[PDB]
RNA sequence: GGUGGGGUAACGGCCCACCAAGCCGAAGAUCGGUACGGGCCGUGAGAGCGGGAGCCCGGAGAUGGACACUGAGACACGGGUCC
RNA sequence: GAGUGGUGGCCACUAUUAUUGGGCCUAAAGCGGCCGUAGCCGGGCCCGUAAGUCCCUGGCGAAAUCCCACGGCUCAACCGUGGG
């Protein structure tokens, strides 16, 4: 059965970008997926996106630009402290500032660079590069 | 200690508040029971030999002590195992010098030179207070000494207050209350050797110790245990501090 | 009456000398909160508390549970299934070293 | 997929997204409640009443009207029946499954060698136990209620 | 547990017979006139340690990190291995020849106190060389920059006389 | 002799292998069964730390206290009942909580004769 | 086969149990923990042993090699067992006599066992009457007591 | 486990008299094997894997098994009794 | 190179124990098939709580051992004063 809407969205995106699709539809929407999409758009990985209302949980429509090498979810959502971002970067990313880790903190969802600037930790939920 | 009390002390196991070389020899002086506790005092022999340097070997240090050349709180001490602790006054009258024993910024005991007039007074923290037969009040200070007061003055003394005592006559001449705005000097913990003024007091249930907040000279605030705060004046120190 | 816990005392009184509210017993040390899982013996309950333990090698958690036997004063008289608050005292039997002081949520 | 057969049927309803009832619908809420009570008194099941309303009276699902008493929730057939005391004592699907199991058991008494039909009985009773556990959790059944075929 | 055991201060090669490494090390040994391979290896280890400290501090941050960074730079330029205006990155470009140039033997040879490396080694060992008023007999001692200029013949040595037969031959070069 | 160290059985019922000898500071002593007699008899025990306990073996008098706070020294007739042991009453054994009869009525013992060396009782109404 | 399991955040106990369960399939781990080698080792964990020679024999090499390898039977002092030991060297067998005492050690094959074309022999002779056998073979020394 | 006592320097099934049926367990009881615990030590890029004689802190023992006297402190390695 | 060889043990080699990070059509390896209890994993929105989780701050986790700079034995090994 369905267990993780967020993982399906990122796997769908990375599958679609490899065959040059220009847009995708994320089927079960949620606030968390919206936040992740906002963060991804801020750094220029995706184009514009919009929310479409059906009688069910709603759909997301996303424009792709062919600027993503890989995107995935992190399970389990490990907790991370404010000064331990380096080893996770080595575990998931290819260079010392290549891509972003997405962190859920008590102040919202943000990339690990902003969180390190604010000096706070949280839970890792995804990576994009 | 399988069958009885210990009598020896290795150099490597010596208390961490002393200035001593831990690998030079095997043994160290095991201090005698006395005024302060183990963690806040040092045997007199190390003061005579290692700190001041008046003696090179232990044997000649004992010859100095047996002649009564050293005064601790105005009383002659001949035992080389006698413990010397916080706020004590060490006086050498023949050379006319006086020191006060104080903790360092990192938690070690050092000697602070003081004037002759200041050498006659010792601050004592009221550690406990109880009733005794004949309906009198007994005060127990932080260095283990005791004093008696009549039932009439039972409201002028409470725990954590500081009493200025004239030595060696042991006569009271000043009482400093523990309240907001009092001047304090920290004696243990992470913030040892810092000084300042009291700002706030907090309490907790089920017997956890209470905490105080202190503002220093530059206006920074820091917290510490209430029992680690030693009152030394109303708004300015009454004694010289480094 | 207050015993340092800052909670409400029980409704009625008892004659047990081992009751911290009405007897001579004193409480000092740790204070725990748990769920009663057995009350068969006279004046005795078993309380279970759950927690998580972290396995460093596998960077994951596991669930562990702790069971403590406690004295049950007649003025309180806890039953199976309710949340209770227990405090540490002097030894009372071979296995009893705690006493129930309050019922937080009746079953 | 299906619970036991593992097939992947997709047939079902495709309800369009709408909030307010359509303009061409003319009945009011009270007429709808009267119709529901009448049909229930005729002896129909909850699922059948909605089918009749949709087919003959041109009323799409009654879940288009706000509940007049409780503004926070929309109106459903079971709530309408509850407001008048005609609600079933046992949830309908559980009742239907139990009724199916009773009829099958008396068949297997005359045909002890019909092993392929017996597996159907086992699956039906598994469904029954799942449902009874769920309903006990939510408080729709007394905690002592038990399903015994020997009844 | 177990008490402390003192450990070696150098590291041996992972594989004893690699042709390229043998050639390179033979060239170094012949040029600087060392006694045995382990001596050479010792200096190599020193270099590695420096590099390993620079790599760790680049990716660090905090209060202690700055202190250790400036301490490393000060120590390196006190030895004469870096110019006065060097930065942390320049640590990663040091070579093995840089360290070997700081040995007392090499410095004695370069200053002209001897004609040959081996002669310099013998002069050091027999006690004819003084460094800042002190006699040192270890040819592998690393010379600080501040004391480099005060290196002479020992004031009680026979060589501390310009009429000595052997000194004149040294001056002849 | 009498050892009061620890149980050799775990609460789950498993056995325990003893891992050391018995220390001197863990030993008990013989119970003192205080009897009723014509004349009193007591001894002194030297205890841990060089202290003392006064142990009473034969009792003849008692101190009986009233609700008013006044006491009288009277002699003991016999033991009526003793809830501690089923056969102490027959053998005339005095312990805390026993019921005795005296020349002025029945009384209930409130002291520990084996630990204090005296008998104190409250008068029953 | 699906994804490796368990992966959940709160599934530590099952993961640890799985890893512990399948570690017993590793023969190296099983032999060490159960101490199987110690239970059958005639040398009882020693690196060398001392024994007394009973007789001289010769063992044929395995195919396709050809030749006779000289060995002796040795009775161990510490426990009285009897083993076979090889005598390395050209003509080394002439320096051994019956009722001499020898020191033997492992022969150095794979997995601490036999080597080369002589399986069944696990030990080699090192000293004869407290004198190194290699010397006796080369010269430089003479066998004591004739 | 409860009630009432004894004993101890002191709380306690530590030991008794009386009243109940409890307590532990597949989240591994009970039983068997092996071993003094720790600070630490060896190895590896790290995650880990292996060891824990020597120096410090804690424990236990004096040919094996039991038991006492003196003393603030022992059931005492260079003190006592039995097998 | 004043050392250099032999035997036995542990780690690495080894992603041949795999959380990071392995495999199961034909090479070792998917129960003959299914139902289901504990366990583990679990759809969307709103309100509350603050156990997990994150940040700040008090009291602790002896010394020796480890890393860094400076100082004393000719430098070093070793030892002392400070920072971790
Ligand atoms: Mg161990
Ligand atoms: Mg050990
Ligand atoms: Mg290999
Ligand atoms: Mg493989
Ligand atoms: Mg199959
Ligand atoms: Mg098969
Ligand atoms: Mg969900
Ligand atoms: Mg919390
Ligand atoms: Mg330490
Ligand atoms: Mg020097
Ligand atoms: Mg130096
Ligand atoms: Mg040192
Ligand atoms: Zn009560």
């Amino acid at each position: 059965t369905l267990l993780d809407p967020l993982a399906n969205a990122l796997s769908h995106i990375t599958n679609s970008e490899r065959v040059g699709k220009r847009e995708v539809y994320i089927k079960p929407a949620s606030k968390l997926i919206g936040e992740v999409l906002r963060v991804m758009q801020k750094y220029g990985y995706i184009g514009e996106f919009e929310f479409i209302d059906d009688g069910r949980a709603g759909v997301y429509r996303v424009q792709l630009l062919g600027k993503i090498n890989k995107a995935g979810a992190i399970k389990p959502r490990f907790p991370v402290k404010a000064r331990d971002y380096e080893r996770w970067e080595k575990r998931f990313l290819p260079a010392f500032e290549f891509g972003i880790l997405i962190v859920s903190t008590s102040q919202g969802v943000m990339s690990h660079k902003e969180a390190r600037e604010k000096g706070i930790g949280g839970r890792l939920i995804a990576y994009v590069y | 200690a399988r069958k009885g009390p210990k009598r020896h002390l290795k150099r490597l196991a010596a208390p961490t508040s002393w200035y001593i070389e831990r690998k030079a020899y095997k043994w160290a002086v095991r201090p005698r029971p006395g005024p302060h506790n183990m963690r806040t005092s040092i045997p007199l022999l190390y003061i005579v030999r290692d700190y001041l340097g008046y003696a090179k070997t232990a044997r000649e240090a004992r010859k100095i002590l047996n002649e009564g050349k050293f005064l601790v709180d105005g009383r002659v001490r001949k035992d080389y195992k006698f413990p010397v602790g916080i706020m004590d006054v060490v006086s050498i009258p023949e050379t006319g010098e006086h020191y006060r024993v104080l903790p360092n910024r990192i938690g070690k005991l050092i000697l602070h030179p003081i004037s002759e007039e200041e050498a006659n007074i010792k601050p004592l923290r009221i550690r406990n207070k109880r009733m005794v037969k004949g309906a009198k009040i007994q005060l127990n200070f932080h260095d283990g000494t005791n004093h008696l007061i009549p039932l009439s003055e039972k409201d002028n003394y409470f725990t954590s207050y500081t009493v200025l005592m004239k030595v060696p006559e042991r006569e009271i001449l000043e009482v400093l209350p523990f309240e907001k705005g009092a001047y304090v000097f920290v004696t243990q913990g992470k913030n040892v050797a810092r000084k300042g003024r009291i700002v706030e007091i907090k309490k907790f249930p089920m017997g956890w110790p209470d905490v105080v907040t202190i503002e220093d000279e530059e206006g920074e605030l820091f917290d510490t245990l209430k029992e680690y705060a030693f009152v030394v004046g109303r708004d300015k120190p009454r004694i010289s501090l480094p | 009456r207050d015993i340092g816990l800052r909670i409400q005392p029980p409704a009625e009184k008892c004659d047990d000398p081992k009751c911290p509210w009405h007897g001579h017993l004193k409480i000092h040390g740790r204070v725990f909160e748990g769920i009663v899982v057995s009350d068969k013996p006279r004046k005795t309950v078993t309380v279970e508390r759950q927690y998580y333990h972290y396995l460093k090698k596998y960077e994951r958690y596991e669930l562990r549970r702790s069971r403590i036997h406690a004295h049950n004063p007649p003025c309180i008289n806890a039953k199976v299934g309710d949340r209770v608050l227990i405090a540490e005292t002097r030894p009372l039997s071979k296995t009893k070293h705690f006493v129930v002081v309050a019922v937080l949520e009746r079953a | 997929a299906r619970m036991h057969a593992r097939k992947r049927g997709k047939s079902g309803s495709k309800r369009p997204p709408r909030t307010a009832p359509p303009i061409w619908l003319e009945y009011t809420v009270e007429d709808i409640e009267n119709l529901v009570v009448k049909l229930r008194k005729e002896g129909y099941s909850t699922a059948m009443i909605g089918t009749i309303l949709r087919d003959q009276y041109g009323i799409p699902t009654v879940k288009l009207f706000r509940d007049p008493d409780n503004p926070n929730r929309k109106l459903t057939i079971t709530r309408i029946l509850e407001k008048h005391g005609l609600a079933p004592e046992i949830p309908e699907d559980l009742m239907f499954l139990i009724k199916r199991a009773v009829n099958l058991r008396k068949h297997l008494e005359q045909h002890p060698k019909d092993l392929h039909s017996m597996r159907g009985l086992q699956l039906i009773e598994s469904k029954i136990r799942r449902l009874v556990k769920y309903y006990k959790r939510k408080g729709k059944l007394p905690k002592d209620w038990r399903y015994d075929p020997e009844q | 547990g177990d008490p402390k055991r003192q450990r070696k201060k150098y590291e041996t090669p992972p594989h004893p017979w690699i042709k390229e490494r043998l050639d390179r090390e033979r060239v170094l040994m012949d040029k600087y006139e060392l006694k045995n391979k382990k001596e050479l290896w010792k200096h190599e280890t020193q270099l590695k340690n420096f590099r390993r400290r620079a790599r760790r501090l680049l990716a660090a941050r905090g209060k202690q990190a700055e202190i250790e960074r400036e301490q490393l730079l000060a120590r390196l330029k006190r030895l004469g291995l870096l110019p006065e205006d060097a930065v942390l990155d320049d640590v990663l470009s040091l070579t093995i020849e840089d360290i070997l140039e700081r040995r007392l033997q090499t410095i004695v040879y370069k200053k002209g106190l001897a004609r040959t490396m081996r002669q310099a080694r013998q002069l050091i060992v027999h006690g004819h060389i003084e460094v800042n008023g002190q006699i040192i007999r270890s040819p592998s001692y690393l010379v600080l920059k501040e004391e480099e200029d005060t290196i002479t013949y020992a004031r009680t040595s026979p060589f501390a006389n310009p009429q000595h037969p052997e000194r004149m031959m040294i001056e002849k070069a | 002799a009498i050892w009061q160290g620890r149980s050799l059985r775990k609460p789950s019922g498993g056995r325990i292998v003893l891992a050391r000898k018995k220390r001197k500071r863990e030993l008990g002593r013989e119970p003192s069964n205080t009897r009723v007699a014509e004349q009193d008899k007591r001894k002194i025990i030297r205890t841990y730390g060089g202290n003392k306990k006064v142990r009473l073996t034969a009792a003849a008098y008692a101190n009986v206290f009233d609700k008013s706070g006044k006491g009288r020294k009277v002699r003991i007739i016999r033991v009526i009942e003793n809830p501690a042991n089923r056969q102490f009453a027959r053998r005339n054994i005095i312990t805390k909580g026993a019921i005795i009869e005296t020349e002025i009525g029945k009384a209930k013992v409130t002291s520990r004769p084996g630990q204090d060396g005296v008998v104190n009782a409250i008068l029953l109404e | 086969p699906g994804k490796k399991a368990p992966n959940g955040e709160f599934a530590g106990r099952k993961l640890k149990l799985k890893r512990k369960k399948f570690r017993w399939s590793d023969i190296r781990y099983k032999r060490r923990v159960l101490r199987l080698k110690e239970k059958s080792d005639p040398l009882e964990g020693a690196p060398q042993a001392r024994g007394i020679v009973l007789e001289k024999i010769a063992v044929e090499a395995k195919q396709p090699n050809s030749g006779m390898r000289k060995a002796v039977r040795v009775q161990l002092i510490k426990n009285g067992k009897v083993v076979t030991a090889f005598c390395p060297g050209d003509g080394a067998i002439k320096f051994i006599d019956e009722h001499d005492e020898v020191i033997i050690e492992g022969i150095g094959g794979p997995k601490g066992g036999s080597m080369g074309d002589i399986p069944g022999i696990r030990y080699k002779v090192v000293k004869v009457n407290r004198v190194s056998l290699k010397e006796l073979v080369k010269g430089r020394k003479e066998k004591p007591r004739r």
